């Protein structure tokens, strides 16, 4: 993979609590990138979640830097800790439509956790097997 | 967060047949036509601090001499205005990875280079028909910041550029503009700084190598584009502009396109000797509207037009009264009130 | 002339030229060389009454296409009419006589 | 001062063609309002009559 | 206007109090910029004030950065509230003799003023109405 | 220099206690000569001061004849006695902005000194050391 | 193109942005067309082969 620095959500980030992601990818325009050509995206978990219970994986959009209303175009649902660990895809291969103004991943928890990271991003060609 | 300033990933993705090469053909979209910059006569400074005009302020009035009376000697009076040009650049950034693994370079530069010379011609149309610079102090002054006011009455020469525009009674965020500029060496024109040169230039810098704050030096290439031009409104008699023109009106039958030209061809104080290449741009909805009121069908309670078969539809707005009408897209139907100059 | 109301239309212009054109009774028994004179607002209107596009409140002088542009007015059956600036828009009223 | 400016004959015509304008609108506009009743040093015009 | 970034006093610089400039020119050796041909300046006022009373709008040189001995060149008075708005210059539109070392501009104001903006500094050409 | 006689806010005026100068110039009409071409002019000290404080030389400007209205357009600042010796400019060396139909140059000195004379007016060069 | 911008804005030219609509509303309804035949205007593909 050649995945890259810009297009990225988060880098490693632990999200051990109920945090959000970091890097709010914003497009100034409208564009709804999934339409013709797809674009890759993961949402791989990095590394291993040690007390967590569940990690509701939200790929909110919304229309203001603040996502004071946002909308959900990918959830994984509540996801058990059991199977957390590295490579845990999290959503879809390519991306979905409906990326209206701004992107930002939440991370609902249930409950806290010691260990836990993610490397959501956009990538060039997944990999696979 | 961001993700808008350079050329990422997705973006050269969608710029790419499924084949996996670039696209030759891109649909623009969003591409605007301004002749404003094509009909324009612009020549080098070529002098000081600036263009110099020249404005007389005083006539030696005679005196109705009585015989056997000492008749004081009179002076004639002028007044000095200079113009000044403005300059803008933009670059393009991209990763030379970016370029490789698109399998196409000169693809990708004719791409970002088309949209980029589209980016500038919009922005400067834009700045010439808007230059406020009273709030700016770069963005040469253009053609709205000198007239943004009007005098109600009293308009009978011009004394001040607040009788060269006429009110139309609009209201709200709907309101647009006429400009009939006369392009000509005493006239109008523009107007770039010696040793430049005139248009864009656009500059190739070939494969950089991009230095980071923090110990970064992944290599990036970029493209240069320059172009720097300036404005020069000799006279106020040579620039007439509608103001409040309600586009809630304009549409239906409210306001009649061809009474506020003729008022302001007349208000157009020196079209009675040829100085130079006249026009009159619009924005495209008053050209509907012109063509609306020129070839009536229908039409609301007007319009003492009479067709005949074969010239039911219209034909075309090309000339005003002689003058050209070329359509610039700069020109917006949002300006804001022009208020009445007590 | 009410230049207010000149623009207004509510004044006729070409129907007081013709009033002041058969007052002068002298021309059609001929004499020296004629000039009509108008500040800029008499004239603006008698282009206006001469190409109507929203002179509104009845008119009877009808255009076709590529006419509604509006000529530049030239003469007055044969008065050149002169563009004399001195013609101020605003004087005494000549009050009521008699 | 004439000598200074370098022409000596381009700044005279300017003057003389201000002093011309001057003149002309003095009296076109006193060919139509120019009462010797309201002021008695110029010729009779065309309004007063 | 072609303006620079070094030869700069000010730019949009917000005067919501008794501030002064920001950029303080240097000219290597002590030097008279005043001299020889002219050099012009705009001190042209954006944002236009709101709730000020006057603007003084000195134009301190100095021998030293930091400004301990400030030889006065130019005013503009008690300008008031009234009128300072869009493109109303404030001072000479040349640079006045006795520039010493360095120079900065002073905007002592009577009161507060919720907004306002100035962009003093060299132009390379004056544009006149 | 040429010095245009005509044009002579004060040849050689005593400056003995605050006054204005003798010649009130009246440029016609409401013309400004700010703005076009830079008019030069020289408001020096021609003969050195005495035990006055300091003086204050300012450039008023009103659309009237008398001066009913004061509208600064330019200002020496408070220059000290000590430095005002012969051929020291104390005002702008080229026209302000806003010259209306009459300018005259106010001279209001610190107390009162028992010598001083300034010459002001436009020139068509300068000497500059 | 079946969604109209009821109210029209100039120039941001969207699939609704191209509609004009004047009346209907009933079952006599029916539209005008302007298609512009061209390469990079509109055309038809036939797939690949």
């Amino acid at each position: 993979m050649i995945m890259d620095k810009e297009n990225t959500f988060s880098y490693k980030q632990a999200i051990t609590g109920t945090a959000v992601s970091t890097n709010v990818i914003d497009l100034g325009v409208s564009r709804d990138i999934g339409k013709g050509v797809p674009v890759p995206i993961i949402i791989q978990v990095v590394e291993d979640f040690a007390d967590a219970t569940s990690l509701t994986a939200t790929l909110q959009t919304s229309e203001t830097e603040n996502f004071s209303s946002a909308t959900t175009l990918a959830t994984s649902g509540a996801v058990p800790v059991a199977d957390l660990t590295a490579g845990k895809q999290l959503a879809v291969q390519y991306m979905p439509l409906g990326t209206q103004r701004y992107l930002r991943v939440n991370y609902t928890v249930s409950g806290t956790a010691t260990a836990g990271a993610v490397t959501a991003g956009v990538v060039m060609s997944h990999q696979q097997n | 967060t961001l993700g808008n300033t350079y050329l990422t990933l997705a973006d050269v993705q969608k710029q790419k047949d499924g084949k996996g090469n670039v696209t030759s053909e891109i649909i623009e979209m969003l591409a605007e036509t301004n002749p404003i910059l094509e009909d324009m006569v612009v020549m080098e400074c070529n002098d000081g601090t600036g263009h110099l005009t020249t404005i007389r302020t005083g006539l030696p009035q005679a005196t109705w001499r009585r015989l056997y009376e000492g008749v004081q000697p009179a002076k004639s009076t002028t007044r000095q205005i200079k113009d000044s040009t403005g300059t803008l650049e933009a670059w393009s950034e991209v990763d030379e990875k970016l370029v490789k693994l698109s399998k196409d370079k000169q693809q990708l530069m004719l791409n970002e280079a088309a949209a980029f010379l589209e980016g500038m011609n919009q922005t400067m149309a834009s700045t010439l028909f808007y230059g406020n610079t009273a709030t700016d102090a770069v963005k040469f002054m253009g053609l709205a910041p000198r007239f943004n006011a009007y005098r109600a009455a009293r308009n009978l020469k011009p004394v001040d550029t607040a009788d060269q525009v006429i009110d139309a009674g609009g209201t709200g965020s709907d309101l647009t503009s006429i400009w009939m500029v006369v392009w000509g060496d005493r006239t109008a024109h523009g107007l770039y700084p010696e040793g430049t040169s005139a248009g864009l230039q656009r500059e190739y810098l070939g494969a950089e190598t991009k230095e980071l704050g923090d110990g970064g030096v992944y290599r990036v290439v970029r493209e240069k584009f320059e172009w720097d031009l300036g404005l020069t409104v000799r006279d106020f008699r040579y620039v007439v502009r509608i103001a409040n023109i309600d586009v809630s009106d304009l549409q239906a039958g409210t306001i009649d396109i061809y009474a506020l030209l003729r008022k302001a061809y007349y208000r157009l104080e020196n079209r009675v000797i040829t100085g130079g290449r006249a026009a009159l741009y619009c924005n495209a909805d008053v050209t509907e509207a012109m063509d609306a009121a020129a070839t009536p069908t229908s039409s609301t309670t007007a319009s003492y037009v009479r067709l005949t078969p074969m010239q039911v539809d219209g034909k075309e707005v090309m000339m005003y009264r002689g003058i050209p009408v070329r359509e610039c897209d700069a020109i917006l139907s949002t300006e804001t009130a022009v208020p009445s100059v007590a």
